[PDB]
């Protein structure tokens, strides 16, 4: 129905071109895209990229005062561009402390590490906490490096 | 060309304090000028590298040292490290600061002091020169303002930047 051919190959332009033959397409939710980048990943290991390579995880970060409240935002901090960094290499911010939650930056602070480390414990999945400087680094290397050394 | 005002007690007169001010050229190597007053009428006084050098001979001590503790006595006024009192017999011109050790007692220094015909002049130049550093601060204080404020700009426009670049 639109421009790609089903015989012939196509070339980089070519795909641009079909590209620009459609018009748009906004009938799916976040939810769904994500969902389905995931699915294609897993089918044709596209997670050797640079970047998407956090997709598998979601992180949260310590920049409220008072865990799981919406009304007591740190901004004006470091931690924030950290989690917004983490945003951009396609890692899915999450707000709330969820059981679905893999990864928790912390920074400098460390005064409720003690609580998270509880949180863990309540849940079935465990999630390893690690510090702000790990992504600083990793970041260079753009690729997972050890947690372990992170701890 | 530099000075600095300290406050100290009298043990004779504990109730009221007299103010200290000691001014020096390059380093106190070389010498220094100090004046006690106390509102009415105070006294001077001056050391030479000479005098250094014979009270250095008297307590046998490093050079540099006995000018650190000087410095510190004099100008830096910090109570919390052992705390020491300075004693002063007007009469006898013996302005002397004991340093009290726990269970332990030194004469630090010995000295003369010769009362000033005109102390109205010199209680007016001390704080003459303080206000002049009051007005000078006021003005370092506001040009800090204002490049902190135009920092904070700058970094809010960056914040922004980062994030449109992120969400496009």
């Amino acid at each position: 129905c639109y421009g790609d051919s089903y015989f012939i190959d196509t070339d980089l332009n070519q795909l641009k071109e079909v590209f620009s033959g459609i018009k748009n397409s906004n009938e799916q939710t976040p939810e769904e895209m994500a969902s389905l980048i995931a699915d294609l990943e897993y089918r044709y290991s596209w997670d050797c990229s640079p970047l998407s390579m956090f997709r598998r995880h979601t992180v949260y970060l310590d920049s409220y005062a008072v865990i799981n409240d919406l009304s007591t935002k740190n901004e004006g901090t470091r931690l924030a561009i950290k989690a917004l960094e983490l945003r951009f290499h396609g890692a899915k911010v999450v707000s709330c402390l969820a059981e679905g939650v893999s990864h928790v930056i912390i920074g400098e602070d460390h005064s409720r590490v003690a609580d998270f480390k509880a949180f863990r414990r309540t849940f079935k999945r465990k999630f390893k906490i690690l510090k702000e400087s790990w992504v600083t680094d990793s970041i260079d290397k753009c690729e997972l490096q050890e947690e372990n050394q992170y701890l | 060309m530099e000075r600095k005002i300290s406050r100290i007690h009298l043990v004779s007169e504990p109730s009221i304090t007299h103010f200290l001010q000691v001014s020096w050229e390059k380093t106190l190597e070389s010498g220094f000028v100090i004046t006690l007053t106390d509102g009415h009428s105070a006294w001077t006084g001056t050391v030479s590298e000479s005098e250094i050098s014979q009270e250095a001979d008297d307590m046998a001590m490093e050079k540099g040292k006995y000018v650190g503790e000087l410095r510190k006595a004099l100008l830096s006024g910090a109570g919390p490290a052992d705390v020491y009192t300075f004693n002063f017999s007007k009469e006898s011109c013996y302005f002397f600061f004991e340093k009290n050790l726990k269970d332990v007692s030194f004469r630090l220094g010995s000295f003369n002091l010769e009362k000033v015909e005109n102390p109205a002049e010199v209680i007016r130049e001390l704080i003459c020169y303080c206000l002049d550093t009051i007005a000078e601060n006021q003005a370092k204080n506001e040009h800090l303002q204002k490049e902190n404020e135009r920092l904070l700009r700058d970094w809010n426009d960056v914040q922004g930047r980062f994030e449109k670049c992120v969400s496009a």
